[PDB]
């Protein structure tokens, strides 16, 4: 959707030719944020609409300065799939063997 | 704790000895063992080849890595090279850790 805000009144219009680009990082070549328990999850109640959280990472530092081993990852530098309206994305994943969580 | 690869069965010890050659025995038999030997030593060459397995850098990092370099500035000698008297000397210890990975 395109948004035009003029004179304080705003009109949301539909862009049929625009794309959204999505990739899964399969090789774990990016800082892994998910396991840190931050907000932004799919809502618990199926009727809610949720915002997607922003991605960002931390690297080495001395105080606020950057140490020479600090890494910078350009996310545009990965192959991704570009989707218009009428395109769909999917992938499958198999969990590696993990011991049963003991619920008892 | 010092470093390296611990192994239950490391590469075995190679022990070497040059067999004793005794000096002339006395004519009359004696019970005692012979304590007189020929002064002797040996020489040769050893070849030791190891086959190593490597794990290549897959990094998707943007900016450049730190690497190990010889600093360019001029000096009386070359590092990791022989002296004027023929003495080989390693100037500094070289760690293994330069490339980075994500934690």
């Amino acid at each position: 959707k395109e948004v035009t805000d003029n004179n304080g009144v705003k009109t949301i219009a539909n862009n049929l030719t625009s794309t959204v680009q999505v990739f899964t990082d399969s090789d774990y070549q990016l800082p892994y944020v998910l396991g840190s328990a931050h907000e932004g999850c799919l809502p618990p109640f199926p009727a809610d609409v949720f915002m997607i959280p922003q991605y960002g990472y931390l690297t080495l530092n001395d105080g606020s300065q950057a140490v020479g081993r600090s890494s910078f990852y350009c996310l545009e530098y990965f192959p991704s799939q570009m989707l218009r309206t009428g395109n769909n994305f999917q992938f499958s994943y198999e969990f590696e063997n993990v011991p049963f969580h003991s619920s008892y | 704790l010092m470093g390296g690869f611990g192994m239950k069965h490391p590469p075995p010890q190679i022990l070497i000895k040059n067999t004793p050659v005794p000096a002339d025995p006395p004519t009359a038999f004696n019970k005692d063992k012979l304590n007189s030997f020929i002064t002797q030593y040996s020489t040769g060459q050893v070849s030791v080849e190891i086959e190593w397995e490597l794990q290549k850098e897959n990094s998707k990092r943007w900016n450049p890595e730190i690497q190990y370099t010889s600093n360019y500035y001029k000096s009386n000698n070359v590092e990791f090279a022989v002296n004027t008297e023929g003495v080989y000397s390693e100037p500094r210890p070289i760690g293994t850790r330069y490339l980075t990975r994500n934690l």
